[PDB]
RNA sequence: GUUAAGUUAGAAAGGGCGCACGGUGGAUGCCUUGGCACUAGGAGCCGAAGAAGGACGGGACUAACACCGAUAUGCUUUGGG
RNA sequence: CCGAUAGUGAACCAGUACCGUGAGGGAAAGGUGAAAAGCACCCCGGAAGGGGAGUGAAACAGUUCCUGAAACCGUGUGCCUA
RNA sequence: GUAUGAGUAGCGAAAGAAGGGUGAGAAUCCCUUCCACCGAAUAUCUAAGGUUUCCUGAGGAAGGCUCGUCCGCUCAGGGUU
RNA sequence: AUGAUCAGGUAGAUAGGUUUGGAGUGGAAGUGUAGCGAUACAUGGAGCGGACAAAUACUAAUCGAUCGAGGACUUAACC
């Protein structure tokens, strides 16, 4: 059984880090978003 | 495979009737005074048919 | 005879330890069944010591296990468990036709409630 | 006249107890103790340790002959319960009832 | 006294109903530290002189909160007490 | 207007714990006493836990501690029952 | 929140035995001997991934499908050139 | 299955051992002889031999303890 998740530090931070998502408007719209819910983690 | 109806706390204090366990076979020791079982080493003495064991 | 809960040969291997076990230490603790089994094992042992010659001891030497009793110094040398069984536990019933061994009740075991005995050879 | 002991929060299952504590009840001490010591059962040292120390603080509290005692009442009561889980096939969970108990005795004179 | 025919009590391995005394459990009552809807007034922006929001640090002892920034549990001055 | 299943999701270290690759979803959890005066000392026990003694108006207020319903689990007994 | 099913199903592939020790307590922890199993692996390195699980001294409430004096568990100190 | 049933507990053959047997298998070990050797022959129906038979108190059935009646009334026959 191979099953869904198999980790990566690089892919992980490459797909959903912090400098992936400030480099599109939708991104920072993400950030922006979870800024205003409060999170303590972004991306 | 599935009961099907709930039991009662009398049907269930019924069949608990037999569900108790007796006491056991034991006696004093002519050497020591103690309890002990029959047909067995005395644990406080060390003693069975009045010898040392 | 008793199946002592697992196959012929790990049945044959508990024997055999448990019989060299008696004639090294000459008192033991162990299970009532098993006790139960080692006394008709270990009289038969005894038996062949006491009839004395090479054919009884190559029949002996099939069973007993090769364990070491003790070393005496005459160079100092080894003591097995045969050259025990045949040089003094033998000779000690030259007079006693059977009823090598004896059985004591003890009680039972705190882990799983076995009932423990004790086995000697008296 | 009397002296009683209790253990609280005892960490075995009280049907468990009951069964053992049923046959100590209405029966002299030194009787009693023997009972317990010869059944092979997990509950025995608990209830052994209780029954000495309500006889011991009668005899130091109250004065009281040790030597004419009978066991007047044993109850076993529930105490709390540990929540546990056991996992079983196709990925569900199955609850568990880790039960505790509190254990009481008393003893007197005749 | 024996025999025959007949009648009627009692019993609890366990159980039921009533009562007494406990355990577990957290309803209910009382309470409020936190909320909800408004009124009058004020104010309606911050940033390359580096923002909003963070990371890591600073204590005699320091895991967390609060405060502070290598001048770090704080420095100068003017008033109050 | 609410009074702890209510009122904000959040009266408590809550957008936390936890779930998800991610965007995202999203809890439970208030109350000793006026005052810690939070049980010196003795006894059983390895401890836990008890029984005294002491504090307090109260300990059947003893660090999930105001009150403490029902389900549910027990011990004793008046009447009935093979 | 608490029952019934019920002291019922299950306790997740396998060889153990005895003698010493420790301890309040031992089938289950330590030591000795004998026996058994793998051996193109069930041996030795090392990437990924995990992130202190590593070592020493204490501990036995909870976790460990039993027990535990033991532990990849709890506490305190260390350890990577 | 477990309860139960049956045979016994020193007034003892209930089980094990021991000693004699039996079925079964087929000719032990050691030694010697023949052969260069594999091997063959003798000692010798040998040795071994779960559960089957008979003797034998050598080992264990030691020592304790628990339960268990004193017998309702009426009538009729005898007595
Ligand atoms: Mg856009
Ligand atoms: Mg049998
Ligand atoms: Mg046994
Ligand atoms: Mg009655
Ligand atoms: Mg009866
Ligand atoms: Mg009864
Ligand atoms: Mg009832
Ligand atoms: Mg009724
Ligand atoms: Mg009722
Ligand atoms: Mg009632
Ligand atoms: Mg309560
Ligand atoms: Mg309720
Ligand atoms: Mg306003
Ligand atoms: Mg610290
Ligand atoms: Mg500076
Ligand atoms: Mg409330
Ligand atoms: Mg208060
Ligand atoms: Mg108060
Ligand atoms: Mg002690
Ligand atoms: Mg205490
Ligand atoms: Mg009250
Ligand atoms: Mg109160
Ligand atoms: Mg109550
Ligand atoms: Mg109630
Ligand atoms: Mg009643
Ligand atoms: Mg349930
Ligand atoms: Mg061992
Ligand atoms: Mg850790
Ligand atoms: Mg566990
Ligand atoms: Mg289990
Ligand atoms: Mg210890
Ligand atoms: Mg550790
Ligand atoms: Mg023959
Ligand atoms: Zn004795």
């Amino acid at each position: 059984m191979k099953r869904t998740y198999q980790p990566s530090k690089r892919k992980r931070k490459k797909v959903h880090g912090f400098r992936t998502r400030m480099s599109t408007k939708n991104g920072r719209r993400v950030l922006a978003s979870r800024r205003r819910k409060g999170r303590k983690v972004l991306s | 495979a599935v009961p099907f109806r709930r039991t009662s706390k009398a049907k269930k204090r019924k069949r608990r009737t037999h569900v108790k366990l007796q006491l056991p076979g034991m006696n004093e020791c002519s050497n020591c005074g103690e309890y002990r079982l029959s047909h067995h080493v005395c644990p406080e003495c060390g003693q069975y048919d009045g010898k040392d064991v | 005879y008793r199946k002592l809960g697992r196959t012929s040969s790990q049945r044959k291997a508990l024997l055999r330890d448990l019989a060299t076990d008696l004639i090294v230490h000459e008192r033991i603790e162990t299970t009532e069944a098993r006790a139960k089994e080692i006394r008709k094992v270990v009289e038969k042992l005894i038996t062949s010591g006491k009839k004395g010659d090479l054919h009884a001891r190559r029949q002996a030497a099939a069973f007993i296990r090769h364990e070491v009793v003790e070393v005496v110094q005459v160079k100092n040398r080894p003591v097995y468990a045969l050259q025990k069984l045949f040089d003094d536990v033998a000779p000690r019933y030259a007079e006693r036709q059977g009823g090598y061994t004896r059985i004591l009740k003890k009680g039972p075991r705190r882990g799983d409630g076995a009932p423990m005995v004790i086995i000697e050879l008296v | 006249t009397s002296a009683k002991a209790v253990a609280k929060t005892v960490r075995i299952a009280p049907r468990k107890a009951r069964i053992v504590i049923d046959l100590i009840r209405g029966k002299q001490v030194g009787e009693a103790i023997a009972i317990l010591k010869y059944t092979p059962r997990s509950a025995s040292p608990i209830i052994e340790k209780v029954l000495k120390s309500a006889i011991a603080n009668a005899e130091h509290n109250y004065d009281l002959d040790i030597n004419n005692l009978v066991v007047e009442e044993a109850f076993v009561d529930e105490g709390p319960t540990l929540k546990r889980f056991r996992p079983r096939a196709q990925g569900r969970a199955s609850a568990i009832n880790k039960r505790t108990s509190h254990i009481t005795v008393v003893v007197s004179e005749v």
